[PDB]
RNA sequence: CUCGAUGUCGGCUCGUCGCAUCCUGGGGCUGGAGCAGGUCCCAAGGGUUGGGCUGUUCGCCCAUUAAAGCGGCACGCGAGCUGGGUUUAGAACGUCGUGAGACAGUUCGGUCUCUAUCCGCCGCGCGCGUCAGAAACUUGAGGAAACCUGUCCCUAGUACG
RNA sequence: ACCGCUGAAAGCAUCUAAGCGGGAAACCUUCUCCAAGAUCAGGUUUCUCACCCACUUGGUGGGAUAAGGCCCCCCGCAGA
């Protein structure tokens, strides 16, 4: 959540996006990435943002 | 219906809006007034003041009518002094004007001297009749509130200020 | 405003006034032996003046104190106490070197006197607080002069803080208000105050002008 | 596992919040998380992490008169009675820094680190803050997304 | 004044007002000045 | 809940607390003329006494008082006190019981244990820190103690009647 | 609590929703006292303000000294 907020995105939509992308990556190693390579975290954030549809309606 | 009442400005010497604040100058001492921010107030083509708020909030209607009467009262005050007259119906009383105020004592010690507010006019019409005037009904009413509760006028015989009537109560015999 | 001076209690006596009435007098010695060191509010907001009074030997007072007093330019003294003046600016009032005597009192002015009270020692509540003592005939086994019960039993399972219990008293900053100065003996520096003053003969007395009057 | 816990592995930055129009609660929350370090990915609740937080112009915090005249503050001493009841309005007119401090402390946890964090708090009612030798960073409140 | 948990009119020369949340009656005749609690 | 034990009434002593306030204080209304007085609202900051008789609570009474308040806190407090009554064993009158004996009916007498470890409290110290080591004077955030009241005179025998 | 000024909602009225003022032994300043162990441990002033070894120069120990204080001693109307 902290790193996500640094990339201006919430945990909710982060996980939703990663699921839509099929990125079955656990929270342990994702949190690891948040420290070892923040840029990779940013990349994953961009992937989630692109994968998210449009809004909160269905 | 109060929202339909325009505000005549016979003088208009410095009647103007400066940032939700109405400056008023005229024949008498100058006046000011903070404008309620929710209400839009603007000058008319004919010089009258237009007070309005179009949206539906009811409190906007209360503030619309209220601020309309506040501005009307400002213009009335600066163009025509406000006057309230007070007369004593009692025994044992003589008004003296020592220094710069009215000394009253309806048959008791330590005559009371009313601390006057800044900007107020006083006058004495008789030993049992006097008047107060000014440019603010709240400042003039402050003297009416200060003189109140000073020896509460009993409804029986009477022992205090009346405003030329007011249907003051009466005794029930004895 | 709260003018004042340090002195010491030299016991009590009595003297008859002009109306043939008895005045109990405490002798407070406060003559030309009081010196100053100002404390302006500009540096700490205290707004007060240090008063020094007494007599010492030049080989008795330690170096920090001889440093302060010789920096001030004042001959050292035994006691030092600071008198609060007023919450204003004062400034043009007291200075370093201004001598203050008992003549500052107006032979009748009311004053407030404060100082260390006489020691009485560790005592029970009968003296410490003044309890109504328990009976000592009808079966009173071993309760003469004892406090007895305190509070409740089950629910308030504690003694309330601030109860009146046995303890020491004395050596306190006791202040007596509105004492009438009978007479300033300006020819000797002896301040004759109506009434009793806290402290033993030889003790330190702080005298200042009263504010109630 | 974790990488952040380690002696000396902490960036003690300084943050400044111009608490003028902001509401007390939202200010206190942001100060609490910002102070503890949850805005950082190197969170480690076991240690005194986080950055320094400065509150500026606390006197001007908007609080309705409906609470200035009703939200009472209670400081019981321990003695009988001794319930030091005092209005928050009067506290705003005497020591508003203690009001803000109280609000933050009520949002912080109640443990030993809470006190070590408290001593990292500096609150001054006025706008003019002498502490300019360090590196203050103006920080404003925001929402993120969603 | 006649403080009680019930308000009605003494006569048809009065008004019921809500002052600071407390209902009270004014009737230009200081006989009761009744107040809803 | 407590029978391998919470020791009961009343009274003394010591406090605390509520306000459904006895007085003091601030007001409204009145069939309040004034003094007084009825009722109602606000208010716990103090005070709320001293005696006779009964073991008392509860009551009665005299005399004072601005006033002689209602209750909680193991029907406050017995590891602080009393042991008069209640509830031990003795004895007697009455009633019941053939009787032994009983009566929340009465009458006499009948021990009230503990060297204070902890919590809390009350007082005073030792140590360490308060970023070099020390000595003086002090701000006082924050808390405590105290917070009562009458008589008389003047206004004035005035206003009112 | 009560009384009240100005004045809407609702052409009036109204102590009121903006707004102003009066208003009690209660409250808080004010008067007295403890108090910086108030660990946010305060502030002002003043004095002393390189001295020698061991270990690994630092990191740390040991010994001594200035200001000053303590111990011991003579006393207190200060005190277990």
């Amino acid at each position: 959540n902290a790193a996500a907020r640094l990339n201006d995105i919430t945990y909710n939509r982060l996980i939703q996006g990663l699921k839509a992308a099929g990125v079955e990556v656990d929270r342990k190693n994702l949190a690891d990435i948040a420290i070892s390579d923040p840029a990779a975290f940013t990349a994953l954030v961009d992937v989630a943002r692109a994968a998210l549809p449009e809004d909160v309606n269905a | 219906r109060i929202g339909k009442q325009p505000i005549p400005v016979p003088a208009g010497v410095d009647v103007t809006i400066e940032g939700q604040s109405i400056s008023v100058k005229g024949p008498k001492g100058t006046l000011g007034l903070t404008v309620a921010e929710p209400i839009k107030v603007a000058r008319n083509d004919d010089g009258a003041i237009v007070v309005t708020r179009p949206d539906d909030e009811r409190r906007n209607r209360s503030l619309h009518g209220l601020s309309r009467t506040l501005v009307s009262n400002l213009v009335t005050g600066v163009t025509q002094g406000y006057t309230t007259k007070m007369e004593i119906f009692g025994v044992g009383y003589r008004v003296q004007l020592k220094g710069s105020n009215l000394e009253f004592a309806l048959g008791y010690s330590h005559p009371v001297v009313i601390e006057a507010p800044e900007g107020i006019t006083f006058a004495v019409q008789a030993p049992t009749k006097f008047t107060v005037s000014g440019i603010d009904k709240q400042k003039v009413g402050q003297i009416a509130a200060n003189i109140r509760r000073l020896r509460r006028p009993d409804p029986y015989k009477g022992k205090g200020v009346r405003y030329e009537g007011e249907q003051i109560r009466r005794k029930v015999g004895k | 405003a709260r003018k004042g001076i340090l002195g010491t209690k030299l016991g009590m006596t009595q003297v008859f006034d002009e109306s043939n009435r008895v005045v109990p007098v405490t002798v407070v010695k406060a003559g030309p032996n009081v010196v100053t060191r100002i404390r302006t509010p500009e540096r700490d907001g205290y707004s007060a003046v240090q008063l020094a009074y007494g007599e010492i030997s030049p080989r008795k007072v330690n170096k920090p104190l001889t440093g302060q007093y010789t920096a001030a330019g004042v001959n050292p003294r035994r006691y030092l106490a600071e008198l609060r003046l007023d919450d204003s600016d004062a400034a043009t009032e007291y200075q370093v070197g201004q001598e203050l005597t008992a003549e500052i009192f107006a032979d009748g002015s009311y004053v407030d006197v404060t100082g260390t009270s006489k020691g009485k020692g560790f005592a029970g509540t009968m003296k410490r607080h003044g309890f109504r003592g328990q009976g000592a005939s009808h079966g009173a086994q071993a309760v003469h002069r004892r406090p007895g019960s305190i509070g409740g039993c089950a629910t308030p399972a504690r003694v309330f803080k601030g109860t009146r219990m046995a303890g020491r008293m004395g050596n306190d900053r006791v202040t007596v208000l509105n004492l009438l100065v009978h007479k300033v003996d300006a020819e000797n520096g002896v301040l004759l105050i109506k009434g009793a003053v806290p402290g033993r003969t030889g003790g330190l007395v702080m005298v200042r002008s009263a504010i109630k009057r | 596992p974790t990488y952040a816990p380690k002696a000396g592995d902490t960036t003690r930055s300084w943050y400044v919040i111009d608490a003028t129009d902001v509401v007390l609660g939202r200010l206190a929350v942001a100060a609490a998380n910002l102070l503890r370090g949850k805005h950082k990915p190197t969170f480690a609740p076991n240690v005194d992490g986080g950055d320094f937080v400065i509150v500026i112009n606390a006197d001007k915090v908007a609080i309705s008169g409906d609470k200035l005249q009703h939200k009472m503050v209670y400081r019981h001493s321990g003695y009988p009675g001794g319930l030091h009841k005092r209005t928050i309005g009067e506290l705003m007119q005497r020591h508003p820094d203690r009001v803000v401090e109280k609000a933050i402390l009520g949002m912080l946890p109640k443990n030993r680190l809470s006190r070590q964090i408290q001593r990292k708090l500096r609150v001054y009612a006025g706008p003019e803050h002498p502490h300019s030798a360090q590196q203050p960073v103006p920080y404003e409140l925001k929402q993120v997304a969603q | 004044v006649k403080v009680n948990p019930s308000v009605k009119p003494i006569c048809d020369k009065c008004r019921l007002i809500r002052r600071h949340g407390r209902v009270m009656v004014i009737c230009s005749d200081p006989r009761h000045k009744q107040r809803q609690g």
